[PDB]
């Protein structure tokens, strides 16, 4: 090689002032994982290179990177592994990169392919709703003669090494080396790595109003598998890179396309438009807007800025969205620590309004529109063959709802079919299935929100209040809270409602999903006899007043009052449950009931 | 043959293992005579068919 | 240790691990997929009339007590 390997050198004298401040990293990041090993009675090979250190002071040897990104990395590699030896060596596996950085107009929305950088470097980002199967892969072996007492050594090379097309090897193991004795195979000293692919969506906003969302799919490997969840803003950036014989592999080859779109990638990001690491400021300002005895109320009002009133509605909201614990009982089932909402109430009065925007602080929480096609609890066994051998039950609605919110519209504009699935997935936490195959209890904490509207009109007041949707009452029991939204018509109630949406048409969002995502890391109190005792008396009063009277009401609705106030604590940040969340807990109940 | 056929030299053989199971011959006293080699004779009598070398007599 | 387990056994297996080839078309699909499984070695199992048994049937005949302590047995969780 002289004139393709000198650029190597001259950048391998070149890269290690660009890392100076890694070159510290790299060392202090196995020294303990060596030590620890060694006194047991762990993190992989991540050498995160910034644009920074590589375009402040290299030119030529930049653009290399952006352009042909085949006869680079390679080199990249083979120099760092000497450093991990040249720094660590007397204690007794490749350290692939990351590159994370910018990179100047290459955010391809997958919508939109290449003409000009067909593999080149591309960021891309969208969510992902495929998640296939996970499965090992070799790529060296070591055989040894077991006469003679002599070892051998293979290495094979395949549509993995992500740059260089070799001559492949189309064989899967070999016996009877040139000797006389039976191959013998060390399989402690053979290593392995993994192969998964996934294919991402667009995501279907900034897609022009043309076209249903396109997909490609991506290659990755051990590093940042089990970290895609379906249902992320995933934000991945790697080669982009063809394979396969188009037009010879079989004969005529008339309108066959055998350039199969991969990318073989690395470093994916969560992204938010989990990991939200906060300062010593505003960690200590949220303890100091704590010291406020007014803050469960002013969160109230700064939610939806658009609507008046519906203060018991708004209170209930966050109430929910933060949400209340569930203590599983030892060698016993645990019960309801799930809360579960529902409105109702006549056209145009808000109902739909603000089940649209609790989905954009959802922090992750990803909801249906109700649309109750067999499958919004359940998986109806989609495998797909999975390759010729695999059978898979493909994950339909629950994983995206698990320690999460969903909403669903038109409960009484459905079928049959999907009040049997509601049915099951409230009175218990899973669902268990085996249609063409497995059985499997797989676990799931939901929590549903409501919408339906009454049949007849404004019929509610000159009949019963109860039967007036008269879907079954299997989950009218299994709900707790019917709030039904009056309209009634007052000349100061419109006239304030006139301006309002006037002022319209031309305390703050991202401080209030840190307030409830840090009050979900927070102790849970449960404990003080005092509270205990008010509230039994606060149930007894409306028990000789339920029945003679509007609703009848149950056991389960004691569990509602625990937990109200139980979460009415965790707005608090106490671990004592004080006296004053059980006024707040009879009193929203005494306008959901009067 | 060439291209990268032999390996390394390792440093983990097997012919230091292979006399290390020769004694494993009658030599644990600690656990009537020797107790590994006291459920030998209890199979081939043929009325068992499953030896069991655990990890506390290593 | 064959006809030793059951459909619904909450267990744990010990043994030792190794890969499999496939053996079938080989060269367009299964490239150098693995579907490895694991060889068992040791099962520790777990959660399992006159025969060492009658202290407790005559703890029944001596305290009596069929009609109430009986019906206080099954289900006391209730009111
Ligand atoms: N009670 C209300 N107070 C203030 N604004 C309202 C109210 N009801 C409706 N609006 C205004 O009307 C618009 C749309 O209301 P929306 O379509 O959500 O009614 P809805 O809840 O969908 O009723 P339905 O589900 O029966 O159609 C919103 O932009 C909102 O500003």
């Amino acid at each position: 090689p002289d004139a393709v390997f000198g650029d190597r050198v001259r950048r391998f004298q070149e890269f290690l002032d660009t890392f100076t401040s890694y070159r510290d990293s790299v060392r202090s990041i196995q020294v303990y994982n060596s030590n620890n090993a060694a006194n047991y009675n762990i993190l992989p090979h991540r050498i995160i290179i910034s644009l920074d250190d590589l375009r402040e002071f290299d030119r030529s040897f930049w653009s290399g990177i952006l352009v042909e990104p085949a006869y680079f990395i390679p080199p990249a590699e083979k120099a760092l592994t000497d450093l991990a030896d040249s720094m660590d060596d007397v204690p007794h596996h490749p350290w692939k990169l990351s590159f994370k950085g910018s990179f100047g107009a290459h955010a391809l929305s997958p919508r939109t392919l290449t003409a000009q950088h067909l593999n080149k470097l591309v960021s891309v980002e969208g969510i992902v709703t495929k998640t296939s199967l996970v499965r090992p892969k070799l790529i060296r072996s070591v055989h040894y003669a077991a006469k003679t007492g002599r070892f051998h050594y293979r290495d094979y090379t395949d549509a993995t090494t992500t740059l260089t097309t070799r001559i492949p090897t189309p064989a899967i193991y070999p016996t009877e080396d040139t000797e006389g004795n039976k191959l013998t195979t060390e399989y402690g000293y053979s290593t392995f790595i993994d192969h998964q692919r996934i294919t991402v969506q667009e995501m279907p906003e900034m897609a022009p109003a043309g076209q249903l969302p396109r997909s490609i799919d991506v290659i990755l490997d051990d590093d940042l598998v089990d970290k895609t969840k379906p249902g992320d803003r995933v934000n991945v950036v790697g080669v982009f890179k063809s394979l396969g014989a188009g037009g010879m592999n079989q004969s005529n080859s008339n309108t066959l396309i055998g350039f199969k779109t991969l990318i073989l990638g690395n470093t994916v990001y969560p992204l938010h438009a989990a990991r939200q690491m906060l300062t010593d400021f505003d960690i200590r300002n949220i303890n100091k807007l704590s010291k406020k005895k007014d803050i469960f109320d002013i969160l109230s009002q700064s939610l939806a800025p658009s609507i008046y009133g519906h203060d018991h509605i708004k209170k209930a909201i966050l109430l929910m969205l933060m949400g209340g614990v569930e203590k599983n009982l030892e060698n016993g089932s645990h019960l309801r620590g799930d809360i579960n909402i529902l409105m109702v109430g006549d056209p145009s009065t808000a109902k739909s309004q603000l089940l649209r925007f609790v989905l954009n602080t959802a922090s992750l929480a990803i909801a249906t529109t109700g649309r109750g096609s067999s499958g919004v609890g359940l998986t109806a066994a989609v495998t797909t063959d999975r390759e010729t051998g695999e059978r898979r039950l493909e994950a339909g609605a629950m994983v995206l709802a698990d320690r999460g919110v969903v909403c669903i519209d038109e409960f009484d504009k459905m079928t049959d079919v999907d009040r049997v699935a509601i049915h099951e997935v409230m009175e218990q936490q899973t669902v268990t299935i085996a249609k063409a195959g497995i059985h499997t209890t797989l676990n799931a904490r939901c929590s549903v929100i409501a919408a339906a509207n009454p049949v007849f009109g404004q019929y509610d007041v000159n009949r019963d209040p109860h039967q007036n949707i008269a879907l079954p009452d299997s989950l009218l029991s299994r709900f707790d809270l019917l709030f039904v939204v009056t309209d009634d018509i007052n000349e100061i109630r419109d006239r304030s409602i006139s301006e309002h949406v006037l002022r319209t048409h031309r305390v703050t969002i991202p401080f209030l999903r840190k307030y409830v995502q840090y009050a979900k890391e927070r102790v849970i109190p449960q404990l003080t006899q005092e509270a205990i005792n008010v509230i039994v008396k606060n149930y007894t009063d409306l028990r000789n007043d339920d029945n003679t009277k509007k609703s009848p009401i149950t056991a389960r609705t004691l569990e509602t009052l625990i937990r109200l106030a139980t979460a009415h604590a965790k707005v608090r940040l106490s671990k004592t449950v004080n006296k004053v969340d059980a006024k707040v807990a009879a009193n929203l109940l005494r306008f959901a009931l009067l | 043959m060439s291209a990268a056929l032999p390996s390394i030299q390792l440093p983990v053989d097997y012919n230091n293992l292979f006399n290390e199971i020769t004694d494993f011959l009658v030599t644990f006293k600690q656990d009537k005579g020797p107790k590994y080699m006291a459920m030998l004779q209890k199979v081939a009598n043929r009325e068992l068919n499953s030896v069991i070398i655990d990890l506390d007599d290593i | 240790l064959v006809r030793s387990l059951s459909p619904g056994d909450i267990v744990d297996v010990t043994g030792i691990f190794l890969p499999a080839p496939y053996t079938g078309f080989k060269a367009l699909k299964a490239g150098l997929l693995t579907e490895t499984y694991l060889e068992a070695q040791f099962v520790r199992q777990h959660k399992k009339l006159t025969s060492d048994v009658e202290e407790r049937v005559m703890e029944l005949i001596t305290s009596g007590d069929v009609y109430n302590r009986l019906a206080k047995s099954i289900a006391p969780e209730i009111y």
